Formats: structure tokens, C-alpha cells, sequence
């Protein structure tokens, strides 16, 4: 990252900060890593995050400078389509089946994170067009 | 038998 | 390999059998395993096995157990358990075999409805039901003259009865005339008084079989029923271990004495009667003879039974009971009389209306007839006791055959029967602590049931598989002539007994010699009891059993002189008495040998006949609704030998599927160009691909056969490719979600 | 399915029947007549030979022989005869599809067993045979695996001690004195009284005559002194014809022959002492259970008081404290068949039969080594 970038991370970092300390939780640490173009897994986001324990994970706060190399590290298509298609073969999906295993394997989300996701991409039918929601997920 | 008796 | 981090293994537990492990880390190749429980374990991995896998979920539950992947005791085990505790149903497709656990509970499964949703389905489709067995045999019967067979075995209280009363009230349901069945139920009373006796394990253990044939015009309108009986337990009429009784007949008969009629019978109680006495316990709890002896006259009666012929039968009993108090002084070493005036043996002579001196003269002599000459002389009072046992043994045993005779009459019907279905109620395999002539011979039965259904399964097998057009090699048979060939074959156990039986100064130490001199070391299946020079053991195929020796020479003696038998017939006060023998070779013969003649007549019956089998379960003893015990069904699927009915399956090709519905599971696996719009040869393709061994499985030209370990892998690669498209979709689809909250931010 | 055929030869009677039955379903004379006289009446079906009770009802006009003499078979083509007859004839059942169980007594030429095996392998082709001891199948028949046995038919009288189920082989002893030669002494003491059986047809009367009036002494010397004093003890008898015959001593004094055979000439000891020889020839542990149990076997025991003359004068010769015991159970006549029916039936007996694939490969010696 360029001192330009530095800037634009650190302002967005601080934004995130709900205590004014200038530091972030580390629950948080995932959530502004996915906001600046990261998709990283839980699974990534606890090792970049060192696997805290619940209390440090829930109340620790770090800065900046700390959470930095965690986004560097973890900064460090046609998958995500073949993906779609496993739940396809005609270009569709059912708003039911993504809700259940969105919300059932995995790292499992919340039912408004899938509905909020999902707003706007099935039809009447209950189908979505997979690539094109992609194409939006991606954006 | 054959010697010492009749049969 | 199998064995990964998080996968899931049963380890044995003595408290219940098998216990659900976590592998906690993965197996590498010997000592251990690191084990992880519902806590966690290290646990010794010994000389070898590893233990057994266990089947992904989804198999779990389904209605036969061949489909499960991995086919081994405590799968199956499961499998009954959750179907049973959690979804509460009873009836389960082992195979061919309906496997029914016995609820303890009335149900609702049972009605018109039900029965309208079964006729004319084939058995896959709906889940199984005792129904959907009588449904198969109905239509069988249809397609094919052939008569049709059901069999049903287990542990009495298993409840063989309720599931042949069942069947029996399908057939009455699907096509109608008329009153047969009820007929045919309100039989059971005084077939149980007649033919069940307390056993240690168990009451009301039936000691016979009993095969009921329905017969049927030729639109399949219930004609009527009629009855037989085969392997008669007769030594328990004059001998008894402790804690056995005698039939239940004699207790119900002593505990009435009291009654008007029964005062001419001179009836005690039942400690006083020889036959009673042996056994130790006249009363049973819970079960209380008096009131017992309603129901079976009462049964008598409405199967009409005249009031003159049931005094007659207790008028028998009552003589069997007092014949055994009669007792002999020996006089010399080689001869005996009866004392004097004997009480016992005047009421005997009185009851049965005979001379007292010449049941007098003939107990204590045998009458020897040359060609113009005749000797009457003495015998020993060993001999005049096996005598009178044996005479008690011959009254008894044609008693039954009277009874069930009329009780035929009852339910004949005089239009003749085209065709018939015959169910048959037959003891399980027993084990006890102590095994004696009886156990050996009920487990005899029942290796030669197990061989016939190990036939009829071979050969259904070996014709789907041709039907699919595979070589039939792949199925091997698995054969237990050879310990048939133990027992019943010549210079076998039971031809050493009968041997032994007319040998100068036979006893069981002398046969028990010949047995090891014959068998010890020239069979596999035969071996000695480290300790003892008195029993042996016999590998059946459910287990081993020790059997002792010591009194298989009292139990197997029968012989009859005709000249006790010549003084009863001419006994002129009552009809039934000369009407039972009303009828040399015979009255030589052993138990042992009329044992193995009646079976014959079973297999014989049998095979006429195409099967289908029930087996029964009884999950728990205390007779508690709806539970289930690991240790003690665990015993009776060996008893019934399903465990080995599903070993011999699990060696083989226990899954089976279609070309339809394996694809619709796995396009998951497919690649797209990979996926032709033909089902057959893509899926040809990728299971070469997927799995080495075509040696694993086999094309059926409409279905595709694996052996046991292939459908775990097809569900555990679906599962890891399924769990990563997920992971690799739901962090993108979080990575929008930060997006909305840079949304937020912003406001 | 197929049971062996017990056949015993004897003398005087064949007794014959299928085992593992209760009694012979046939018994008749060993005894083969040829017609003397010359035939007058033409067209008559007359007939080369008579068998066994065929010869009894004629025998007036027929010469009587006996084919068996002292347990020896002196003629063969006669016991031929007699083996048809009795497989046709008796049992009509075809000797091709039975076992055949034959008996023998003990100590006599070998030669005897080599030709009955080789006439029933070759002309009946009877399937298996055996050849057995006759005092063995007494103890089979009298429940017993321990005994010494005294055997008497028509001919020889032998005994043999057994122990536990072996023999004592040095032991066994032989005698020729019993049943026919009893006879043939009744008559010259008949002579004595004033009638002549000579002819072979008339033994067969002396021997009815013996056989219904005859019984053994308690003691010799008073039953002489009192029929010398008495008439009391003398009984009548009825020839065929309708006369009537009076015996008085002979009835008695014929079989006390037995117990002092000095009457007929014979040197031997009589039965009593030859079976008190025996058992002194065995070693004395087993002594104390062969005085416990004597076995008395075969027709030529059956008269009245031998079993009483017999434990008396053995406990007259015997130790003084053990006890003398004589078992004879009024079956006995039959006891050899009895216990051969026994021992063909039993499954442990089924491999010791000689087959007739061993008589092919190895000829009539094989009979030596497998039998006894
Ligand atoms: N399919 C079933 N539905 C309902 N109850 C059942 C069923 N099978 C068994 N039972 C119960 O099992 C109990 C005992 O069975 P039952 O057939 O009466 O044993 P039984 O009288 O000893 N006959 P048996 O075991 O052959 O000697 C009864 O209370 C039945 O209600
Ligand atoms: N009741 C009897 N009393 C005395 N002697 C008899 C009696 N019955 C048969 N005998 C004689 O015994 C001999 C037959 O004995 P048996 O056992 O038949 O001989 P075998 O064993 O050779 O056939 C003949 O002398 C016969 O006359
Ligand atoms: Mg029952
Ligand atoms: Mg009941
Ligand atoms: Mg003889």
C-alpha cells in the first residue's frame, strides 16, 4: 500500500472506530478488510486475527497500525460461476435452496443478511439468474 | 473233525 | 484413507453395546487412535481390527437396511433404534426378511384404509408392513398355483401370534366370504394350555411348531383353515430342570381339583404329582391357574368340544398324573413288583376303568413272542420306570394329536380348497446357562429352517442377478451342511445316542467317550470344554452352545410294550380312551428319532411351498412401551440369525441403485462437457473415474450394484465438494455485505 | 432302510429273522430229508428233498440227516439247501439286498468260516457279512458287559469268560458232550426198559420225549434211592401211535449225564467243573465279578433245576465268602439270536462288516483277520 492508500485506509479504519479511541474490535477487523475488496473466510479472518479468544475477539481493540499487516495479509471467476451451477442446468437457482445453505452450511448467515443479499434478484418463480447476481456481488 | 472225532 | 479428522467410528462399551466415537485425529499407519465421545479417549488400536465405520447420515433411517453402506452389527443396531424410539416404526426390510420389533402398544397402523393403501402394491414401494407381506404372498398366489408360505420364529412373547393374527386378518380383509378367522384365533387357548409350559427364561414358550394353512376357492374367497403340529416337546411330559414346570394343562387341571367334577379325579395339589413335583415352582406370578382353566374350557367350547369329551380329556391328564406317583420296590437285581395294595396305582386303574391286576402284572413284565412260544418276564426297576414314562410320553402325545384333530373338524369346510397360504409359528435358536436334550434339539430345527432360507435367498438372489444379466459367480453360497451332517448324519451325535440307548450298561460318561472317540479331532465343528469330560460344544451358526451330557440318556428312551397298551384299549368305561389309539414299528423308536422324522415332515411341507419370512425382536424385558435395549436385541438378532442373514449380505453386493437416480444425486460430481444427456455411459465413465476397482461395482443393464464401502465414498466426496462450494460462494457474498455497511457508514 | 438278516446256525434248529426285531420270525429244524422208499403212485409231485419242518411232517418215510455235527458243517451242499430254504422260503426276502450277520461257535477249524463266507459272497451275493462268537451275543442279549457265559445247544458247549467288554482268549474252554449226545444215551437207557428207538425218525421221538419229562436232580444219589423206592416220581408219555411209554429214573438220570459226562465214556470234568476251571484260568482280580454273574445261554440249559444243581455244586467248589450267582432267564433258548439282533443294528457296528469289495480284492483269508 502507497502513502495514498495508507490514507484511505487508515480514514476508512477510523470510521469503523464506535469508541473514538482511534481502534477497532477485532470482531470488526473481518468486516472492514471484506469493505475494502477483501472476501476472506471467517476462517481466514481468525488466522489473520491470531484465532482470539472469545473475549479478546469481543473487547480487545487495536489500531491502525495493528490491523494493517491483518489486511495485508490477507489481501495476500469461472470458479464462482461452476459454483452457481452446482445449484443450477438452465441459468437459474431457487431463492429457497441459496437461502437454506447460505443459512445452513458453512459459515452460516443470518436470514436478513440472505434477504438483503438475495432483494431484487429472483423472479416469481423463485429463480435467479446466477451470473448476473454474480456479476452484482462482484461489482 | 478230522482226527480225534467223527466230525 | 476413511479414517480422517472428524470422522465418525462405534467403539464397544459393556453397558451398552456400541457407543458413537468422534476420531479425533486422523489414523495414520498402529497403537492408537484418538478418540473424541458425546468425553474424550485414547483408545488402543490391539491384536486386529480397526473399528468399525459408521454410515453418513443420510442412509440412516431409510427402510432397508441392505442399503446402508457399511452393513455390521452396531449399524444395524442404530438403524432399528432410531427407527423404532424416534420414528416409532416397527417393521423393517432386512433383506427379504421383515424384521418386527415387538412395541408393547396397540397401534393405529392397523385398518381398511391401510390395507386398501397396501393391496396390490409391490413391497418396495410403501414402507414395510406385515401387510405388505401378506400383500406379496396374496399376489404370488395370484400369478402362480404355487401355494404360498409365511415364517415367523423367534423367543415367544417376541409375538409370533399377533404377527400371524395380522396376516391372517389381511387376507380376510382383501376378499371376503367366512367366519374362519375368528375360528382360527379362538383355537389359541387351548393350544396354549396343551402346548406351552414355563421356561426359565420365559413363559408360555410354545414347545411345539404350529402351522395354520388358509385355503382358498378359486376366486380367493376364504374357504376355511386347517391345523397341524410338529416337534412336540415330549420328554418335558415326565422330566423337568429347576425352575421349568410341566405343560401348563396339568397345573390349570391340579389348581381346579376343587371343582364339583374334578372330585371323583382324587386330584392334590400340584407339589404332591411326581410329574409336577420336579420342577420347583407350582405357581407362576401374575399368572394364576384357576382362572385360567375358564379360558380354556370356554375355548373348548366354542369350538364345540361336547361337554362329554372335556371331562374325558381331564379324565387322561388326571391319569398321566397318577400313573407317575405310582413307584416300584426291586426284589431281585433283575426284577420288581408294585407294594402291595398301591393307593396310586388303584385310582389310576380306577380312573382309566381297567383291572387293577392286570395293570398290576403288566407294569412289572414284558411278553416276548417267538413264532409258537411265549415268555412273560421280569424286568429290572430301572426298566420299569423308563417303562411307565414312556407310556405317560405315548397317552400325552396322542392326547395333542386327538385334541388338534377335532379341533380341525371345527375349522374344515367341506368346499374344496383350490389353493393355500400357511403361516408358521417356529421357536427361535435357544441358549441357556445349562443346555440339555431339548435345546439340542430346538437348535437341531433350527439349523435346518436356517439352511432352507439360506436357499430360497441364494436362489432369489441368483435369478435378479441374471434377470440383470451379471455373472452369477460373484454371489458366493454360504453352507451349513456340514454341521447338519454333525448332528443328524450317520455316526452322528444323535446316531451315537440312539446307539447308546440299546448298548449293555450305557450311560452318559460312556457316550460322551464314544462322542470324542468319533468327533474330536476328525471335525472342525466339534470341540471338548477344556475342563470337563462331560459336555461338548457344537458350532452353530448363530454361536457355540455346551451342551452337557448327563441327561440326554433319561430324556431320549422311549419304548412302549404293547401289552400296556393292549390293557388300555380294552378299557370299557369311557369312549375317549380307545378312541385315541384307535390308529409296533413305531413303539421301538426314540425321541431323538421321532424328532427327526417329524421335521422332515416340515421340510417336507416347506418346500412344497414358496416362503415368506418374519422375524420377531422383544427389545426389552420388562415389557416397557416403546423401549429398546442395546444388550438384549443385540442377543436376539443372533437368536433369530439376522446378524448373519445381513454378514452373508454384507460380503456380496449389498446396494443397488438406478442409473435415473444416482445421476440426479450426482451432477454434483460432473463436469459439464463430462455430463452427456445420456444417463448410462456418462455415469459408466465417472465411477471408473471415481472409483478404482471396478471390481467394486457392477453395470446391471438398468441398475448399478456396489459393494459395501463404495456409496461412503460417493457421499463423502459430494459432501467435501459441497462444503467448499459453499465456504468459496458465502465469504464472497460478505464481501457485498461489507459493502452495505460502507453504506451505513456513509450514513 | 435295509437291515441286516440274523441267521444262526446252531444245531437242531435255524433260527432266523431281520434285526432289530423282538423274537425270530422263523425257527425250524436244521434238518434235510431224502425220500427211501419206492415211489407207487405216478403223477404225485414227488420230490427230490425236504427241508425243515417239510421233513418233520413226513419223516416217516424219510431218512433224516443232520448237516451240522458238534458246531462242524460236515456237508455242504445239504446247508446250502437249508440256507435257501431259508431266505426264500422263511423270510422270502433276497439275500443281494441285506447284510447278513452269522454265528459260530469257538475253537473250530477255520476251514468252517472260509466256506460259509465264500458261499454267501458267490451264490447269494449277499453284500457284507460278519461272522460271530455265539457266547459274545449271550451277554449283548443279557444286558451285561461282564460274565462268563455257559453255552449249550445240540453239539457243543463251550464257555467263555469276558470281562468289561474284552475276552480272555487262553481261557475259553470247549465241550462236545451237550444236547445231541444226551439223546443218544436216553435211548440205550430206554433200552433198559424194554423199548427200541432205532431209527433216525425215532430220535426225533426220544428227543420229544426228553425235552417234556426230563429234569436234573438236586442231589443224584437221593432222587436214585427214592425212585428205586417210589413210584412216585415216574410219568407216562404217548408215542405218535397212541401208545403210552413209562419212565421212571431214566427222567432224571439222562441229564445228571451233563454234571458226570463219565456215563457216555467222555474223560472231561461235567459243565460245573469246567466252568469253575475257567474262571480259576483268568487272573484274580476279575474272579470276584465272574462268580457274580453266570450266564446260561442256549436250549440245553432249559431243564428244570440245572440253574439250582449248578450254583449248588460251584458254591460247594468256590471260596466259601463269595457269592455264587447263575442268571437264566427263560428267553434263554433264543439269547444268541437275541443278541445278534442287538449287535447288527447298532451304528458303531456298521463299519465292521466284511464287504464284498474287500472279499474281491482279497479272497476268503480276509475272514481271519477282521472276524473275532
Ligand atoms: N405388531 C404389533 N402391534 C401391537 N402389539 C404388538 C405387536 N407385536 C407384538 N405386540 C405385543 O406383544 C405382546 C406379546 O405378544 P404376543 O403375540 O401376545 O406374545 P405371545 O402371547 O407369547 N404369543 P407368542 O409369543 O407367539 O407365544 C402383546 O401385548 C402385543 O400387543
Ligand atoms: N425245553 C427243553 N428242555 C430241554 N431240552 C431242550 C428243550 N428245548 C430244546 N431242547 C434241546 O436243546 C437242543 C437245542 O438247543 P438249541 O439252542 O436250539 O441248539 P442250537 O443253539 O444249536 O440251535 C436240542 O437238543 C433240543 O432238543
Ligand atoms: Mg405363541
Ligand atoms: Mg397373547
Ligand atoms: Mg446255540
Amino acid at each position: 500500500f502507497n502513502k495514498d492508500q495508507l490514507e484511505e485506509f487508515k480514514e476508512a479504519f477510523e470510521l469503523f472506530d464506535r469508541v473514538g479511541d482511534g481502534k477497532i474490535l477485532y470482531s470488526q477487523c473481518g468486516d472492514v478488510m471484506r469493505a475494502l475488496g477483501q472476501n476472506p473466510t471467517n476462517a481466514e479472518v481468525l488466522k489473520v486475527l491470531g484465532n482470539p479468544k472469545s473475549d479478546e475477539l469481543k473487547s480487545r481493540r487495536v489500531d491502525f497500525e495493528t490491523f494493517l499487516p491483518m489486511l495485508q495479509a490477507v489481501a495476500k471467476y469461472e470458479d464462482y460461476l461452476e459454483g452457481f451451477r452446482v445449484f443450477d442446468g438452465n441459468g437459474k437457482v431457487m431463492g429457497a435452496e441459496l437461502r437454506h445453505v447460505l443459512t445452513t452450511l458453512g459459515e452460516k448467515m443470518t436470514e436478513e443478511e440472505v434477504e438483503t443479499v438475495l432483494a431484487g434478484h429472483e423472479d416469481s418463480n423463485g429463480c435467479i439468474n446466477y451470473e448476473a447476481f454474480l456479476k452484482h456481488i462482484l461489482s | 473233525w478230522x482226527a480225534x472225532c467223527p466230525a | 484413507e476413511l479414517y480422517t479428522k472428524y470422522a465418525r467410528v462405534w467403539i464397544p462399551d459393556p453397558e451398552e453395546v456400541w457407543k458413537s466415537a468422534e476420531l479425533l485425529k486422523d489414523y495414520k499407519p498402529d497403537k492408537v487412535l484418538q478418540l473424541r465421545l458425546e468425553k474424550d479417549l485414547e483408545y488402543c488400536l490391539d491384536p486386529k481390527e480397526l473399528p468399525p465405520l459408521r454410515n453418513p447420515d443420510i442412509l440412516v433411517g431409510e427402510n432397508d437396511l441392505t442399503a446402508l453402506s457399511y452393513l455390521h452389527e452396531p449399524a444395524v443396531l442404530h438403524n432399528l433404534k432410531v427407527r423404532f424410539i424416534d420414528s416409532k416404526l416397527i417393521y423393517t426390510y432386512c433383506g427379504i426378511v421383515l424384521v418386527a420389533i415387538n412395541p408393547y402398544e396397540q397401534l393405529p397402523i392397523y385398518g381398511e384404509d391401510i390395507i386398501n393403501a397396501y393391496s396390490g402394491q409391490n413391497m418396495g414401494d410403501m414402507d414395510p408392513h406385515i401387510f405388505a407381506v401378506a400383500e406379496e404372498a396374496y399376489k404370488q398366489m395370484a400369478r402362480d398355483e404355487r401355494n404360498q408360505s409365511i415364517i415367523v420364529s423367534g423367543e415367544s412373547g417376541a409375538g409370533k401370534t399377533v404377527s400371524a393374527k395380522y396376516a391372517m386378518r389381511y387376507f380376510a380383509t382383501v376378499s371376503g366370504s367366512a367366519n374362519v378367522e375368528e375360528k382360527v384365533l379362538a383355537s389359541n387357548p387351548i393350544m396354549e394350555s396343551i402346548g406351552n409350559a414355563k421356561t426359565t427364561r420365559n413363559d408360555n414358550s410354545s414347545r411345539f411348531g404350529k402351522y395354520i394353512e388358509i385355503g382358498f376357492d378359486k376366486r380367493y374367497r376364504i374357504i376355511g383353515a386347517n391345523m397341524r403340529t410338529y416337534l412336540l416337546e415330549k420328554s418335558r411330559v415326565v422330566f423337568q430342570a429347576e425352575e421349568e414346570r410341566n405343560y401348563h394343562i396339568f397345573y390349570q387341571l391340579c389348581a381346579s381339583a376343587a371343582l364339583p367334577e374334578f372330585k371323583t379325579l382324587r386330584l392334590g395339589n400340584a407339589n404332591y404329582f411326581h410329574y409336577t413335583k420336579q420342577g420347583g415352582s407350582p405357581v407362576i406370578d401374575g399368572i394364576d391357574d384357576a382362572k385360567e382353566m375358564v379360558n380354556t374350557r370356554q375355548a373348548c367350547t366354542l369350538l364345540g368340544i361336547s361337554d362329554s369329551y372335556q371331562m374325558g380329556i381331564f379324565r387322561i391328564l388326571a391319569g398321566i398324573l397318577h400313573l407317575g406317583n405310582v413307584e416300584f420296590a426291586s426284589r431281585d437285581s433283575d426284577s420288581c413288583a408294585i407294594p402291595p395294595k398301591h393307593d396310586p396305582l388303584t385310582i389310576f386303574c380306577d380312573l382309566m376303568g381297567v383291572d387293577y391286576e392286570e395293570m398290576a402284572h403288566w407294569l412289572c413284565h414284558r411278553k416276548l413272542a417267538t413264532a409258537t412260544e411265549t415268555y412273560i418276564k421280569p424286568i429290572s426297576k430301572l426298566h420299569a420306570i423308563n417303562a411307565r414314562d414312556a407310556l405317560a410320553k405315548h397317552i400325552y402325545a396322542n392326547l395333542f394329536n386327538w385334541i388338534v384333530d377335532h379341533v380341525n373338524k371345527a375349522l374344515h369346510s367341506t368346499v374344496k380348497q383350490h389353493s393355500f397360504i400357511g403361516v408358521l409359528d417356529i421357536y427361535g435358536f435357544e441358549t441357556f446357562e445349562i443346555n440339555s436334550f431339548e435345546q439340542f434339539c430346538i437348535n437341531y430345527a433350527n439349523e435346518k429352517l436356517q439352511q432352507q432360507f439360506n436357499m430360497h435367498v441364494f436362489k432369489l438372489e441368483q435369478e435378479e442377478y441374471m434377470k440383470e444379466q451379471i455373472p452369477w459367480t460373484l454371489i458366493d453360497f454360504y453352507d451349513n451342511q456340514p454341521c447338519i451332517n454333525l448332528i443328524e448324519a450317520k455316526m452322528g451325535v444323535l446316531d451315537l445316542l440312539d446307539e447308546e440307548c440299546k448298548m449293555p450298561k450305557g450311560s452318559d460318561d460312556t457316550w460322551a467317550q464314544k462322542l470324542y472317540n468319533t468327533h474330536l479331532n476328525k471335525c472342525a465343528l466339534f470341540e471338548k470344554p477344556r475342563l470337563s469330560n462331560k459336555a461338548f460344544i457344537i458350532k452353530h451358526f448363530a454361536d457355540k452352545v455346551e451342551y452337557q451330557c448327563e441327561g440326554f440318556l433319561e430324556k431320549n428312551k422311549d419304548t412302549v410294550y404293547e401289552e400296556q397298551i393292549k390293557v388300555l384299549k380294552s378299557s370299557k368305561k369311557f369312549k375317549l380312551l380307545p378312541e385315541l389309539f384307535q390308529d409296533s414299528k413305531e413303539h421301538k423308536k426314540t425321541v431323538g428319532h421321532q424328532f427327526r422324522n417329524s421335521l422332515h415332515l416340515l421340510m417336507e411341507t416347506l418346500n412344497a411351498t414358496t416362503p415368506h419370512y418374519v422375524r420377531c425382536i422383544k427389545p426389552n424385558d420388562f415389557k416397557f412401551p416403546f423401549t429398546f435395549d442395546e444388550k438384549r436385541a443385540v442377543q436376539q438378532l443372533r437368536a433369530c440369525g439376522v446378524l448373519e442373514t445381513i454378514r452373508i449380505s454384507a460380503a456380496g453386493f449389498p446396494s443397488r441403485w438406478t442409473y435415473q437416480e444416482f445421476f440426479s444425486r450426482y451432477r454434483v460430481l460432473m463436469k459439464q462437457k463430462d455430463v452427456l444427456s445420456d444417463r448410462k455411459q456418462t455415469c459408466k465413465n465417472v465411477l471408473e473415474k471415481l472409483i478404482l476397482d471396478k471390481d467394486k461395482y457392477q453395470f446391471g443393464k438398468t441398475k448399478i450394484f456396489f459393494r459395501a464401502g463404495q456409496v461412503a465414498y460417493l457421499e463423502k466426496i459430494r459432501a467435501d465438494k459441497l462444503r467448499a462450494a459453499c465456504i468459496r460462494i458465502q465469504k464472497t457474498i460478505r464481501g457485498w455485505l461489507m459493502r452495505k455497511k460502507y453504506m451505513r457508514m456513509r450514513r | 432302510e435295509t437291515t441286516a438278516l440274523v441267521c444262526d446256525n446252531g444245531s437242531g434248529l435255524v433260527k432266523a429273522g431281520f434285526a432289530g426285531d423282538d423274537a425270530p420270525r422263523a425257527v425250524f429244524p436244521s434238518i434235510v430229508g431224502r425220500p427211501r422208499h419206492q415211489g407207487v403212485m405216478v403223477g404225485m409231485g414227488q420230490k427230490d428233498s425236504y427241508v425243515g419242518d417239510e421233513a418233520q411232517s413226513k419223516r416217516g418215510i424219510l431218512t433224516l440227516k443232520y448237516p451240522i455235527e458238534h458246531g462242524i458243517i460236515t456237508n455242504w451242499d445239504d446247508m446250502e439247501k437249508i440256507w435257501h430254504h431259508t431266505f426264500y422260503n422263511e423270510l422270502r426276502v433276497a439275500p443281494e439286498e441285506h447284510p447278513t450277520l452269522l454265528t459260530e461257535a469257538p475253537l473250530n477249524p477255520k476251514a468252517n468260516r472260509e466256506k460259509m463266507t465264500q458261499i454267501m459272497f458267490e451264490t447269494f451275493n449277499v453284500p457284507a457279512m460278519y461272522v460271530a462268537i455265539q457266547a459274545v451275543l449271550s451277554l449283548y442279549a443279557s444286558g451285561r458287559t461282564t460274565g462268563i457265559v455257559l453255552d449249550s445247544g445240540d453239539g457243543v458247549t463251550h464257555n467263555v469268560p469276558i470281562y468289561e467288554g474284552y475276552a480272555l482268549p487262553h481261557a475259553i474252554m470247549r465241550l462236545d458232550l451237550a444236547g445231541r449226545d444226551l439223546t443218544d444215551y436216553l435211548m440205550k437207557i430206554l433200552t433198559e426198559r424194554g423199548y427200541s428207538f432205532v431209527t433216525t425218525a425215532e430220535r426225533e421221538i426220544v428227543r420229544d420225549i426228553k425235552e417234556k419229562l426230563c429234569y436234573v436232580a438236586l442231589d443224584f444219589e437221593n432222587e436214585m434211592a427214592t425212585a428205586a423206592s417210589s413210584s412216585s416220581l415216574e410219568k407216562s408219555y404217548e408215542l405218535p401211535d397212541g401208545q403210552v411209554i413209562t419212565i421212571g429214573n431214566e427222567r432224571f438220570r439222562c441229564p445228571e449225564t451233563l454234571f458226570q459226562p463219565s456215563f457216555i465214556g467222555m474223560e472231561s470234568a461235567g459243565i460245573h467243573e469246567t466252568t469253575y476251571n475257567s474262571i480259576m484260568k483268568c487272573d484274580i482280580d476279575i474272579r470276584k465279578d465272574l462268580y457274580a454273574n453266570n450266564v446260561m445261554s442256549g436250549g440245553t440249559t432249559m431243564y428244570p433245576g440245572i440253574a439250582d444243581r449248578m450254583q449248588k455244586e460251584i458254591t460247594a467248589l468256590a471260596p466259601s465268602t463269595m457269592k455264587i450267582k447263575i442268571i437264566a432267564p427263560p428267553e434263554r433258548k433264543y439269547s444268541v439270536w437275541i443278541g445278534g439282533s442287538i449287535l447288527a443294528s447298532l451304528s458303531t457296528f456298521q463299519q465292521m462288516w466284511i464287504t464284498k469289495q474287500e472279499y474281491d480284492e482279497a479272497g476268503p483269508s480276509i475272514v481271519h483277520r477282521k472276524c473275532f
